[PDB]
């Protein structure tokens, strides 16, 4: 039970960013601009079963976008995202929505405004309208706040399965095993762990 | 969901980090709530913690007695621990944890249960 | 394994070897497929490529390959097609049309590659653009020939003419020069009578739905340009309006043409063409009301089953019903005959609008807000809709969403942002007018709504929350008599649920709607003063509960009302001992006894509010003094125990009461302002050397410790005191009034504190807020001080320039800060960069156009600003040593830098104030405003051609395959046009265009 997921939006938007957010939980604040694609398996325990995303997250930067609309044949849902506090970036929503849509006629697609945790938010929400016309799904996003992290997962995965009160759920949690540490390495494994005391907690300041 | 046979002994809001030994970084692996869980067949006490929204999860271990809560550089409201058996994302690996919570009263609470629940499983 | 092969060329291609690359890459997986994929890359971008795209399209198995294959013809057509030789040309031309044909003559084909056709016919579309239709002029009266042959290629040439028609009038504005763009849309015009034919033909004749679908796109990219005679002189408005709604197939289609013709502005004195507006109109909505759903269908019902295209149906036709009636409603209000069609279309409406879906109701909220202010002033139209705007009444308090104000949500009662923010403020304004066309029924609503929640017979949280949120927006509707009655009537009524309602849960629920209620009536607390009191002391109650979203929620509101109720606080009002302010600041400890520290500071940044309403010097500034006892005691201990024993500081505990004091003093200068001063001076001094204190303990910890001490809650804390600090300063200074106070007493003492301090530590140890203070000091004063401006350049230009002139990301809170204190000196105290020495003036332009090159529009945008300020300071010192020294020296940095950053791609966003900077330094060339040579070629000769030398060979170099023609004439018309702006623009866009394609046409340039 597993869809093709083609992720395109402008450099810098965060696509990458949300999608290792859902693949390990972290926050990468390094900008390492995505070389043409990278394909990552991505799977959610929903009240109908799991559903598996292979997520096409795609290059941003022109000079590093490979084959281009070459990723998106066979897709079968997608995510368009810019970036509300760049206005260029939703300015080329139509183009990113244009190559898109010639390939894939019939999909079921997400429009995502990301990093609505900055402050100083530029693409005002009453000025976001690209999606009513063109039969899209829009969410708030902040891959850095989790704000609506959840939200175009699910939304694709109402429109896949065909069920609208599908619902995530809670996974089998297997019982722990029982291992004693390993006194040939519990000598050494101070060095692993001193490293890591000294080594300070990103973001002190948050709330958590 | 595999949980129906067991107690809660403590629930406490907490981020959790995963120490990446070769680029030297803390990694986040999860948001949710860290809840100290009791079996009442077996009287195991385990961690298990899962992600706010999607509730996956992102740590299940035994509270082991050989582990030590050490605290971080950078941190009065955290604490740092090994951990060799932890099957969150499938097979048991190995980690070094970071937990963080709201408070410095919220992570001294926890030092006390987690090794209130290391006597318990010390029998 | 051996994938590489394909690599090479020198062979010739294996093509069962590419097609297995293409499918491990597509179906593959792992590391298998993240090799393939590298290579095909490879293989793409490969510049000869393109001569085994023929061989691909012959022999390939996969149509993948084929695809990729004529992914790497556009490349060729769209960037390099007018280098090849014309042979090559109109051998790809005879290939990509001679495999459209022949896969629109295989049925089969036809049918199950549909992709691989559409990227030929995108392909063959990029042709035209290139050719068509100097070169090809028969091309479209053969299509048109050519579609009475077949039914899949009568089909397929509706898709390439969708296609053409989007590439031509949809995208042309970013892809093309405007002289190119206009070409092709007049070739397109002059040729569409002859398209339409066959366009209304194959829709009239009926045939294939696929044919009649395909038709229908193609229609609807046409409606966005085409002249108003093809849509109602014709009959094909009856044909979208009755025959196309009826099949489920071509609805959705329809429905989008009929969206883009309801938004036209018809000439409004045509009574044949009026007549044909509200009969496509009439048509539409029978055929919805016969084939689809009657007006009394719960929609909202349907919407949540999704069914089929249930909810992409539903969505179209919100967007047509709102996009007509909203152009064209009053062809409805006059003729008797067309009441009932107005009112069901907008009963449609009523419909739509409580589906549960945020971004629909948002676009029908849209409308009713251009219904209702529509409603509100012209005359005689309200009494129509009465009938639909007490449905809405209803709507709309039935779904309000939460307001800012409210902190308690429901997970579980516990403690979403902007998406909902902006969505209240958009119902509040439709609720608002709603009120103002009927007040009874309003009223009359949320009171019987009210007098259920008491019955309890549909109490709920939700119920209790909307119905007290829609109450509290509507405040400023009523008469002052009639909200008396109202408020008194939604209070003492929301009384009486508390006293009922039980468990913590329940009651932080009413809490927060009581306490929403009566902060959005301030009219209504300023003339009833015992109710006033009586709230006051109930919100300092709140503030003693164990549930911490109440507490936080009472604070917000005490401010809240405080800051429009300030002056009933500074009086003595009748039946009391003494001003109430007196009464509030006596219990201030036990008031703010349970609260955490940043809730104390927001009480205490109340009380500066009702303060600073006293007039009377004296008795304020003993207000003041009164206010501020408790931290003044607690800084006259902590001082005298740092006047000796300097180690006290090392307790954390300590640290953070020092922190709290000082946000304490930053919480009320906030809101005092100017009328802080007084108390400022109490602590000033004291503070500074408080600073100095702090600055050295830090420095020692990262001596004995390492950089890492930076991260530590010890540090951490220290760097608290002196941010808090410097940000009361700067709050102070911004607001002063008395600017002779702040020079003589505060500005020296203040920079040889932090000045010193900030340039001898390390980086890591250095505050941004000392330069964001710092810009505050010379915005306020700079003009005062051109010492105390020369000593902050020199105590901080340099050496953070340091630290972010390396990359683009290190210590991103100096980079904005640094380049906001750049611009204020340049445009306040600029004399201070005239007494620079040379080397570090020259920092100064290489700062300048290291912020160009940013990304981060917070310095991407100084920077230029900076840039263009600068200029113009040069100027207006006219012709002397230092101008003519700049000119010569910098003139071509800033002209070469500001090309750099428009040609690069890179820099998109900025386009703008990039064009406006090199404009104005063109402008100063050929306004000789430049008085020496700009050179160092014969003599006599003037700037305005050395520049145009210079640039001609510039733009060569670094455009090599731009041809000496397209250069001339660029330069020659962007510097005839150096006083107009946007044609300036224009001629920039278009040479944008021309750099990434070969053949560029020259007169492109003289479009102006
Ligand atoms: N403040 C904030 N930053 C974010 C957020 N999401 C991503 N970022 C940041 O945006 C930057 C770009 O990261 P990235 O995910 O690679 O964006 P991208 O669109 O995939 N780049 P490309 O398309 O070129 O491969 C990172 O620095 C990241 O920390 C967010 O939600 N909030
Ligand atoms: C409800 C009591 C309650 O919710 O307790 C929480 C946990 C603190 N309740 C009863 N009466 C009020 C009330 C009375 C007021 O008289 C002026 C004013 C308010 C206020 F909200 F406007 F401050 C509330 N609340
Ligand atoms: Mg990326």
């Amino acid at each position: 039970v597993q869809f093709k997921l083609v992720l395109v939006g402008d450099g810098g938007t965060g696509k990458t960013t949300f999608v290792k957010r859902h693949l390990t939980g972290e926050f990468e604040k390094k900008y390492v601009a995505t070389l043409g694609v990278e394909v990552h398996p991505l799977v959610f325990h929903t009240n109908r079963g799991p559903i598996k995303f292979n997520v096409w997250d795609t290059a941003g930067q022109e000079k590093f976008g490979g084959l281009r609309d070459g990723y998106y044949i066979q897709a079968q849902c997608a995510i368009i995202m810019f970036d509300v506090t760049s206005r260029v970036t939703y300015k080329n929503v139509p183009n990113w929505h244009r190559d898109l849509v010639r390939v894939c006629e019939n999909i079921p697609i997400v429009l995502c405004g990301n990093k609505v945790d900055i402050k100083d938010r530029k693409v005002k929400a009453k000025s976001i309208v690209f999606h009513r016309k063109k039969n899209l799904q829009y969410y708030d996003i902040s891959a850095k706040s989790n704000y609506n992290f959840e939200k175009p997962f699910l939304w694709l995965a109402r429109k896949l399965i065909g069920d609208p009160n599908l619902e995530f759920v809670a996974m089998p949690a297997l019982a722990p095993p029982e291992v004693v540490m390993d006194p040939a390495l519990a000598a050494q494994y101070e060095h692993d762990l001193e490293v890591a005391q000294t080594t300070a907690l990103p973001d002190e300041d948050d709330d958590l | 969901t595999m949980e129906e046979d067991e107690e809660v002994l403590y629930k406490v809001r907490a981020k959790l980090f995963r120490f990446d030994a070769d680029a030297k970084e803390w990694k986040e692996r999860g948001t949710g709530d860290c809840k100290f869980l009791k079996n009442k067949k077996t009287n195991k006490v385990r961690i298990l913690m899962r992600r706010d929204k999607t509730l996956k999860i992102c740590a299940n271990h035994i509270i082991a007695p050989e582990y030590t809560l050490k605290p971080n550089v950078g941190s009065d409201r955290s604490w740092v621990y090994a951990c060799t058996a932890d099957i969150a994302e499938g097979e048991a690996e190995a980690f070094t944890f970071a937990i963080r919570f709201g408070s410095k009263e919220n992570a001294d609470k926890f030092k006390e249960e987690f090794e209130k629940a290391q006597e318990i499983n010390k029998k | 394994g051996s994938m590489e092969g394909i690599l090479d060329f020198s062979n010739d291609l294996d093509i069962a070897l590419l097609d297995q690359v293409v499918s491990t890459f597509y179906q593959g997986s792992g590391v298998q497929q993240k090799q393939a994929q590298e290579i095909l890359t490879k293989f793409q971008d490969n510049p000869d490529a393109w001569q085994k795209a023929d061989q691909i399209l012959q022999f390939s198995t996969n149509p993948q390959s084929k695809f990729i294959a004529l992914s790497i013809l556009d490349k060729l057509i769209t960037r390099k097609w007018k280098l090849l030789p014309n042979d090559h040309r109109i051998g790809i031309r005879n290939f990509v049309v001679g495999m459209i044909i022949s896969m629109c003559q295989d049925d089969e084909v036809f049918k199950t590659q549909k992709n691989l056709i559409n990227k030929s016919d995108l392909t063959l579309v990029q042709i035209l653009k290139q050719e068509w239709p100097q070169n090809w002029p028969e091309f479209i009266p053969e299509l048109i020939g050519s579609s009475s042959s077949s039914v899949n290629v009568c089909e397929n040439n509706m898709i390439v003419l969708k296609l053409l028609s989007e590439e031509v009038f949809d995208f042309s504005a970013e892809q093309m020069t405007q002289a190119k763009a206009l070409h092709l849309k007049n070739s397109m015009s002059k040729e569409f009578e002859q398209i339409f034919k066959l366009c209304f033909q194959v829709l009239e004749q009926g045939s294939s739905s696929s044919l009649i679908v395909a038709t229908l796109e193609s229609l609807l990219r046409y409606l966005h340009w085409i002249p108003y005679r093809y849509i109602y002189e014709t009959n094909i408005l009856e044909l979208l309006s009755t025959k196309f709604m009826t099949s489920p197939d071509t609805r959705a289609i329809t429905l989008k043409c009929l969206t883009e013709v309801s938004n036209l502005k018809i000439p409004q004195d045509n009574d044949l063409i009026k007549r044909q507006t509200v009969l496509f109109f009439q048509n539409t909505l029978q055929q919805i009301a016969t084939s689809v759903m009657p007006v009394t269908a719960d929609l909202k019902a349907t919407y949540a089953n999704a069914n089929g295209n249930d909810q992409s149906f539903l969505q179209d036709l919100a967007m047509f019903l709102t996009t007509y009636l909203a152009r064209n409603r009053a062809l409805l209000e006059s003729d008797e005959s067309l009441r009932e069609l107005l009112l069901n279309a907008h009963q449609y409406l009523i419909q739509l609008s409580k589906i549960e879906e945020r971004e629909l109701f948002k676009t029908t909220l849209d409308y009713w807000h251009n219904l209702v202010a529509d409603l509100f002033y012209e005359p005689l139209k309200k009494h129509i809709y009465e009938e639909i705007c007490s449905q809405l009444r209803l709507v709309i308090i039935e779904n309000m969403v939460r307001p800012e104000e409210v902190l308690v949500v429901e997970n579980e009662i516990v403690r979403k942002e902007s998406d909902t923010i902006q969505l209240y403020k958009s119902e509040r304004e439709v609720l608002v007018y709603l009120t103002h066309l009927n007040v009874i029924d309003t009223e009359e609503i949320m009171i019987s709504k009210l007098a259920r929640q008491i019955d309890g017979s549909e109490w709920s949280w939700h119920n209790i929350n909307t119905l007290s949120w829609a109450i509290g927006s509507i405040s400023g509707t009523m008469s002052e008599d009639t909200e008396k009655r109202f408020v008194v009537t939604v209070i003492k009524d929301l009384l009486g649920l508390c006293e009922q309602k039980r468990g913590k849960d329940n009651k932080a629920v009413v809490a927060s709607d009581i306490m929403y209620v009566v902060g959005q009536y301030p009219r209504f607390l300023k003339a009833h003063w015992n109710f006033l009191r009586t709230v006051i002391l109930k919100l300092f109650e709140f503030m003693h509960e164990t549930h911490e979203g109440v507490q936080d929620m009472a604070c917000d509101t005490f401010i809240k009302i405080v800051q429009k109720c300030k002056y009933h606080f500074v009086i003595q009002q009748p039946r009391e001992s003494e001003p109430f302010i007196q009464t509030i600041i006596r219990d201030i400890q036990k008031t703010t006894a349970d609260l955490q520290p940043q809730q104390v500071h927001t009480f205490y940044k109340a009380c500066g509010i009702i303060i600073s309403e006293e007039r009377s010097v004296a008795e304020r500034n003993r207000l003041l003094s009164d206010l501020m006892q408790l931290p003044n005691m607690a800084w006259d201990t902590i001082v005298e125990q740092s006047t000796a024993n300097p180690t006290l500081l090392l307790d954390s505990e300590t640290v953070k009461i020092i922190a709290n004091i000082i946000k304490t003093n930053v919480a009320v200068c906030t809101s005092m302002g100017a009328d802080f001063y007084p108390q400022l001076g109490h602590i000033y001094y004291n503070m500074l050397q408080l600073y100095r204190a702090v600055s050295s303990m830090i420095s020692a910890q990262v001596a004995a410790e390492g950089l890492i001490a930076t991260k530590t809650p010890k540090v951490r804390g220290l760097r608290t005191i002196k941010k808090e600090i410097l940000k009361l300063v700067e709050t102070y200074i911004s607001k002063a009034r008395n600017l002779d106070d702040v020079v003589k007493v505060l500005v020296e003492p203040l920079l040889n504190a932090v000045l010193e301090d900030y340039m001898n530590n390390v980086p890591d140890a250095r505050d941004a807020e000392v330069l964001n203070c710092m810009t505050t000091v010379v915005e306020k004063v700079g003009h005062m001080i051109p010492q105390g401006v020369i000593l902050i350049l020199q105590s901080v230009f340099e050496c953070t320039l340091d630290m972010i002139n390396k990359d683009f990301t290190e210590y991103p809170e100096h980079r904005v800060e640094f380049y906001k204190l750049l611009k204020v000196i340049n445009e306040k105290s600029f004399a201070a960069f005239l007494e620079l020495p040379p080397a570090a003036f020259k920092l100064f332009v290489d700062a300048i156009c290291w912020a160009f090159k940013h990304n981060n529009r917070d310095v991407e945008v100084n920077g230029l600003q900076i840039a263009l300020d600068l200029v113009k300071n040069i100027e207006r010192m006219g012709n002397v040593p230092f101008a003519n020294e700049f000119h010569k020296n910098y003139f071509f940095i800033f002209v070469s830098e500001t090309f750099f950053v428009l040609t690069d791609s890179d820099h998109k966003s900025g386009f703008s104030k990039q064009a406006l900077l090199l404009m104005k330094l063109i402008s100063l060339v050929y306004d000789n405003k430049i008085s020496v040579p700009l050179y160092q070629v014969p003599q006599g000769t003037s700037n305005q051609v050395y520049l145009s030398q210079y640039l001609a060979n510039m733009l060569s170099n670094a455009f090599p395959h731009l041809t000496s023609e397209q250069i001339a004439s660029f330069l020659s018309a962007l510097t005839k046009q150096c006083k107009d702006l946007v044609v300036f623009k224009g001629t920039l866009r278009d040479f944008l265009v021309q750099i990434k394609e070969v053949g560029g046409d020259p007169t492109d340039y003289l479009f102006a």
